[PDB]
Formats: C-alpha cells, structure tokens, sequence
C-alpha cells in the first residue's frame, strides 16, 4: 500500500497512455479549433510548465482575470463527438481491458485498481512485502530488522536506489557496526553527480540541474559533523568546487561554513567572507529572515 | 582573480539582427549583447567514460 521503488512496468500501461494522450490531443485540438506514438505523448505532455527558513511560494497578485461559461452540454458534446470516433480506430487494435479502460476514463470515471495493484506475480508480490516490512520496521524504530530488510532489498536485482533516506536515517540510528550516514550520503553524491523520460526525480536525479537528496543532505550533515566540534575548510574547499553555482542554497551552506569558522584578522577575513556569500546567495533562493539576524550575529562577532 | 578581472575588461560584443520592425527608419533591429561574466577553472578531474 506504499509506492514501490522499482521501475513501474513494461506492460499495457504504455498503450493506455497512448489512447489517453492521443484522445486528449484530438479533443484539445478541436477545442482550439472552436475557440478560433511515444512522441505524440511527448509533445502532448510537453507544452506545459514542466520566522523560519521557508522556500516561500509564488503568490497571487500580478496574475490573471476571470472567465465566464465556456461549456454547455449541447456544446461540449460538439467537441466530444468526433475525436471519440477517431479513437474508435486504434481502440480497435488495443486490448479489451484497455478498450474498457479508455471507455471509462473518457466517460470521466477513474480506475480503482492501481498500476501496482494490477501488475501481477510471485516475485513482485514478494518484493512488495519485503519493502513494506522495511517501511514498517523503520516506522517502528526497529533499526536492526529494518537494516536486514534494506540489505535483502537492495540485494534484489530490481530495486533502484530510490530508497536512500531509507539508509540515510536507517544506518543513521545504527551506530552499531557499519560505515554509515555520511558514508552513504557522500557516496550517493560522488556516484550520481555526472553522466558516468519518466520513472524519476525530485529525490533522485542526475546532473545539469539540481539534485535535492544526496547533495544538500551530505552538504549540511557534514556541517552538523562540525557542530560535533564545538573539517570546515575541507567542507568549504569541496563545497568550493562548484559549479552548478546556481545552487543558491549551497551558497547559504557556504556562508554557514564561514559563520562556523568564525565561531585575528584571519577571523576578520572569515566574517568578510560570510558577508560576501550571503548576498551572492541573494542570487535568489530566499533564506534567513533578516540577514540582519545573521548580521547581528556577525556583530556579536565584530566585538 | 585576474581572469575575472580580465574578462570584466572585454565587455560586450554587440551585433544587430536588422529587423525593421516596420515603423529610412533608424531602427537597427534587436541588439544582441554578448559578454562573459565570471571564469572558473575546475581542478583536474577524471570522469569515467560517459554517464557522469
């Protein structure tokens, strides 16, 4: 009853997405008309926008104005009537289950089986139980079992590493026996930071644009390994090998490295330093409500 | 660093598309401004083939 961490499937689901986005396109085409293939799905899904430290959202103010009824019954069924037929052609080539699937999604029903629910089979149902027991044991603070789970999981030739916070917290409350925590974190980062589609990202990703998980997690957690102090110039040397260098938040990680080094003219240059990266992190992002707090601290330093 | 100061000297490189805009007219079209910003040098690193 939880998301699976393996690449969803082969099967039907492609032909279903076919039917879906093909029909979508026929209706939206005739709709702009009246208002006046993996690739068809691709263009289709394509032309569309793809007191505390909140990445504040973009709120409503310069946005738009009001609309007034577009769509009576007699006029919707206009736009519906033709594309449904063109659909009657390749519907003739997809399978019965997907005839009825398209039929119902087109009546506006919504399925009550899931892609997981219907992908039957010895092996996957076993993985499903394995991963469940993982997520359960981790909820239970049963770090030992949990760990056993995780290990037998990743042993299996199907699981992609989308279960890393799995370890990153698991191996984290497991001081016991294994290289851990930062080990995993900076490992993830080093491996998946270069070149060396669906079924993806925010908490996994590749290069050229940003990479939540591994990056920021080791990138603060090492600074927490320096709250273990009271290391830094290392974290800021290899933090100081950008660029993605639009990673503004990592600009704030850098400025944090300088406020922690600051804790004689050396300490000056470290406070000068943090003063610089805070605004080069006015790049944009959006942190630290008043930087005048950071700066009141920097004046407690200036003493 | 010298480079980031050096590049700062080069400044823009300007070229004009020449579209009339349909205002004889002194309008030269869109103005392209090409200038670098800052330069960095990565330490020597070995990527393994492709795949980053």
């Amino acid at each position: 009853m939880f998301e699976v961490p393996i690449t969803l499937t082969n099967r039907k689901f492609a032909q279903r997405r076919k039917l879906k986005y093909q029909y979508i396109n026929y209706i939206s085409r005739r709709f702009d008309r009246i208002s006046k293939q993996q690739k068809k799905r691709r263009r289709e899904r394509h032309w569309r926008s793809v007191s505390f430290e909140i990445w504040r959202t973009v709120s409503s103010q310069n946005k738009q104005p009001i609309n007034k009824q577009k769509m009576t019954y007699h006029n919707f069924k206009k736009i519906e009537k033709i594309p449904l037929r063109k659909m009657e052609i390749p519907l003739l080539h997809c399978t019965k289950e997907n005839k009825l699937y398209f039929q119902s999604i087109s009546r506006g029903l919504e399925p009550l089986k899931t892609s997981t629910s219907e992908v039957r089979n010895y092996r996957t149902r076993h993985i499903v139980t394995l991963t469940d027991l993982l997520h359960l044991n981790v909820s239970r603070h049963n770090w030992s079992l949990a760990y056993k789970i995780f290990a037998t999981l990743i042993r299996i030739p199907g699981v992609q590493i989308k279960s890393l916070w799995g370890i990153g917290v698991e191996i984290l409350d497991n001081l016991s026996n294994s290289s851990s925590g930062l080990d995993f974190l900076q490992w993830m980062c080093q491996i998946y930071s270069s070149k060396s589609r669906s079924i993806v990202p925010p908490f996994q990703t590749g290069s050229r644009t940003h990479t939540a998980k591994f990056a920021i997690t080791y990138l603060w957690s090492s600074l927490i390994n320096c709250q273990k102090s009271m290391l830094i110039d290392k974290i800021s040397e290899w933090v100081l090998t950008p660029p993605f260098m639009e990673d503004a938040e990592v600009w704030f990680i850098y400025a944090s490295c300088h406020l922690l080094k600051a804790d004689i003219n050396q300490v000056i240059k470290h406070i000068h330093y943090v003063r610089t990266f805070l605004k080069i992190c006015l790049d944009k992002g959006g942190f630290a409500v008043p930087s005048r707090l950071i700066e009141n601290q920097l004046k407690s330093f200036e003493s | 660093g010298l480079l980031n100061l050096g590049v700062k000297d080069i400044g823009e490189k300007v070229i004009f598309d020449g579209k009339p805009l349909n205002s004889n007219s002194g309008y030269l079209g869109n103005k392209l401004s090409v200038s670098v910003e800052q330069v960095s040098i990565a330490k020597p690193m070995s990527n393994d083939g492709v795949s980053s």
